[PDB]
């Protein structure tokens, strides 16, 4: 297992889901809730097989948080991740139509050096580590619904590729301090 | 031998009643709590009518301005939490309900949000006020309490098992529906047939029937419901005829396509039924069937029934037509 | 199966959910380099993995600095409480040696609840066995509302313990709002 240099990490969680989760005899003690979640994630997995998303490598899923990365295979890989993150919205919206719900996805996207590999000799599973990731996650959680939050670096890169950015303000990243953040325009 | 039925339909559509009817028909201290509920229905029925009187366009005036004070009594108690329901209340209520100007307001009710049981309870106030009052079965049927959440009710019919799931018809309630989508025998979809001249509680603008149709189209074309048939319940059939025969408000004025419509050949009208009613009730059914023909492809079908939910004599009948359908619609 | 996707999930009662996090993770990140960190992280969680197999815990996932297993799975166990307790013990011991090797204040913060779970996998691509329920959600908050180098247990986790370990007032309501607003009586281990 090896290191890398320019990997684009995206976290997309679903804040509205934790509320929607119930445990009652009617929903078979939270099974039906987890059943819709399956349908949603499975819709998100139906995007990786697409051709323009062949570069997207899904890492794992934290509860309702979908975690993926591009560039594990110049900066076109950062743009892809956005077209992907857009796509999840189309997939999460689709569900809403049929499921009479109002889920909104919240997207944090960062980039930089990461280390990718296997951890533990029990069940070997693929995972990426380092600062780049930690920020990616921290930008999701401090994000706004229907909006993609990006760092100052990513702000710039997307501006070359024709995406416009609106400054969120400043964030206290645990260990990296105050820093400027951005939203891509719908 | 166990079937799980799920009751869907917009708010006030009739779901809650249908279950009540099953308790009547096929099931077995407790009612004293419901007596309170019935009184509540009464309170808010009259208090809503009076409140509407001024905000209506044009406004409606009392036929006896003596009643102005009673009108003031009603609005003074409108929001009072645990109301004592004193004998004053009933006296002033009847007085107003007697007042012709107040009745004129009720006769224009479709222009504001008013429960279905208003007239029914108001007409029997001297019955309700008694301290040893016991509600009739029909009184239990007509008593309106909004359902929030999912409530299962099991029962047995000729050694066959049913699981009925009552849900909330309103929009913030439609999210919970999902939990009953998997492993369902069929949908019972209920519709306020009579509510063609009305808007919804949710936003005071969207037409109730037009809402029910769009909600239906959602269910009929749902990704998790592709193989489930939907037993359509066109409810409030009494109230429809009442409105059609009254002819005060018209259908072609809310749904202009009705002007075109003529009555179908396969018409099976009830004995002594006015053609006008026949023409109206089947038009409504046909609007719904246009959604059950565009998609489905013989993977799931639709079974209409004209139903009056507060008619136990009609519910046995229609639910018997349904038992016939399910016996082969689990094979 | 033809309309809903196939669900690979099943209910499991009488199980005990251990959650463990690292106090002083960023302060350690500050000393070593990107790689030097992953070595220390992989070494600890490989170390952790062995202990779980002995202490009859089935490890679920590793979420950065978050390690969490659960005894009572894959198959039922009457030890299910005692295992997690013995697990956290070994874990606070397992961090010790690796902490002394760095010479900086790093520690494990443990949290355990009991009860019922659902377990299995979600989606289609990239399956990873996971658990879900309020009891998991509670267990998680126990770790969050935990204290450094101590094992944070619930009212339910003492009634599966049969009182073999000596406990003391937890006061979890003051360290976490979910714990407070649900009036969970918490305890600590001696
Ligand atoms: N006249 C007449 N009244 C009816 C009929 N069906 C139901 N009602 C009345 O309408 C009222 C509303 O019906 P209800 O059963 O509460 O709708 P709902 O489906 O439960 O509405 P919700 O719980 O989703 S918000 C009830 O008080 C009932 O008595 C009918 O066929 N004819
Ligand atoms: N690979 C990953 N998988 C899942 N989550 C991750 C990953 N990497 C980082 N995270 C997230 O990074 C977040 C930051 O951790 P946190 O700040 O709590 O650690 P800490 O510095 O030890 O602080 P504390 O001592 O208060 O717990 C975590 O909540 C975690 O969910
Ligand atoms: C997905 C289901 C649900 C409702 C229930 C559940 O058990 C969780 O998955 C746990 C607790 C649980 O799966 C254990 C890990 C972790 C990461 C702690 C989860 C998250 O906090 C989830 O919420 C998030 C943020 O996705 C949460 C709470 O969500
Ligand atoms: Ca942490
Ligand atoms: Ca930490
Ligand atoms: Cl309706
Ligand atoms: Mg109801």
């Amino acid at each position: 297992h090896q290191s890398y240099d320019c990997v684009c990490v995206m976290f997309a969680s679903i804040p509205d889901f934790k509320e929607f989760y119930t445990e009652s005899d009617v929903n078979k003690e939270g099974l039906e809730c987890l059943r819709l979640l399956n349908e949603i994630i499975a819709d998100f997995d139906d995007l990786l097989s697409k051709p323009k998303f062949s570069g997207v490598e899904k890492i794992k899923t934290i509860g309702s948080t979908y975690m993926a990365a591009t560039g594990l295979s110049q900066y076109m890989h950062i743009g892809t991740m956005v077209e992907f993150a857009y796509a999840l919205v189309g997939k999460l919206d689709a569900i809403n139509k049929h499921s009479f719900n109002d889920f909104k996805l919240r997207v944090g996207i960062n980039h930089g050096p990461v280390i990718a590999g296997v951890i533990g000799a029990q069940k070997p599973q693929y995972d990426i580590w380092g600062n780049t990731v930690n920020v990616a996650s921290r930008m999701d959680s401090t994000g706004v619904l229907d909006k993609i939050q990006v760092t100052e670096e990513t702000s710039l890169i997307l501006q070359t590729l024709g995406y416009t950015c609106t400054c969120r303000g400043i964030i206290n990243v645990k260990g990296k301090g105050d820093l400027k953040t951005y939203f891509v325009n719908t | 031998a166990t079937h799980r039925l799920l009751l869907l339909g917009a708010g006030e559509s009739g779901k809650s009643t249908i279950v009540k009817q099953m308790r009547i028909l096929h099931v077995n201290g407790e009612k004293a709590t419901k007596v309170q509920d019935i009184k509540n229905n009464l309170k808010e029925a009259i208090e809503t009518i009076v409140a509407a009187m001024s905000n209506l366009v044009p406004p409606v005036e009392l036929a006896n301005p003596e009643n102005q004070f009673r009108v003031d009594y009603i609005l003074s108690v409108m929001n009072v939490p645990d109301f004592d329901f004193p004998p004053e209340f009933y006296e002033h209520a009847k007085a107003l309900w007697e007042d012709e100007g107040v009745r004129a307001c009720y006769e224009r009710s479709n222009e504001y949000q008013l429960i279905d049981c208003a007239q029914y309870f108001l007409d029997k106030i001297d019955v309700i006020k008694q301290d040893d009052y016991v509600p009739s079965d029909q009184d239990l049927l007509r008593c309106r309490v909004l359902t929030s959440g999912i409530f299962e009710t099991k029962f047995q019919v000729d050694k066959v098992n049913f699981h009925m799931f009552d849900v909330g018809g309103q929009r913030d309630e439609r999210r919970k529906w999902i939990q009953c989508f998997n492993d369902v025998t069929a949908i019972i979809f209920v519709v306020a047939s009579s509510s063609y001249n009305m808007v919804i509680r949710e936003d005071n603008q969207t037409n109730r029937l037009q809402e029910a149709l769009n909600l239906f189209k959602s269910i009929w074309n749902n990704r998790w419901l592709r193989t489930i048939s939907v037993i359509l319940f066109l409810n409030k059939q009494d109230l429809l005829a009442e409105k059609v025969l009254a002819g005060k408000s018209k259908i072609e004025d809310y749904f202009p396509e009705f002007a075109r419509y003529t009555t179908p050949e396969d018409a099976t009208p009830e004995p002594g039924e006015d053609p006008r009613v026949t023409r109206a009730k089947y038009f409504i059914r046909d609007e719904f069937l246009r959604i059950s023909t565009a998609s489905g492809d013989g993977r799931h079908y639709c079974y209409p029934h004209f139903t009056c939910a507060v008619d136990t004599e009609n519910i046995r009948r229609v639910f018997n037509d349904c038992r016939d359908i399910i016996q082969r619609m689990h094979l | 199966d033809m309309m809903f996707h196939k669900i690979y999930i099943q209910k499991h009662d009488n199980v005990s959910i251990l959650f463990a996090d690292i106090e002083g993770f960023t302060s350690l990140a500050s000393q070593c380099t990107a790689q030097e960190l992953v070595m220390t992280l992989n070494e600890l969680f490989a170390r952790f993995d062995k202990l779980a197999a002995e202490n009859h815990c089935l490890r679920i996932k590793i979420l950065g600095d978050c390690y969490y297993c659960v005894s009572g799975l894959p198959e039922a166990r009457a030890d299910h409480a005692h295992c997690c307790v013995e697990m956290g013990m070994d874990m606070i011991e397992a961090i010790s040696l690796v902490r002394e090797m760095t010479g900086v204040n790093v520690n494990m913060r443990v949290g355990i609840h009991s009860g019922r779970v659902h377990c299995g996998v979600l989606g289609l691509r990239k399956w990873q066995f996971d658990v879900w329920s309020n009891d998991v959600t509670l267990a998680n908050h126990m770790e969050a509302g935990g204290k450094a180098g101590r094992i944070h247990i619930t009212k339910a986790t003492l009634s599966y313990l049969n009182g073999d370990y000596e406990v003391e007032p937890g006061c979890g309501g003051e360290r976490n709002a979910y714990l407070k607003e649900h009036s969970i009586e918490t305890f600590l281990i001696l």
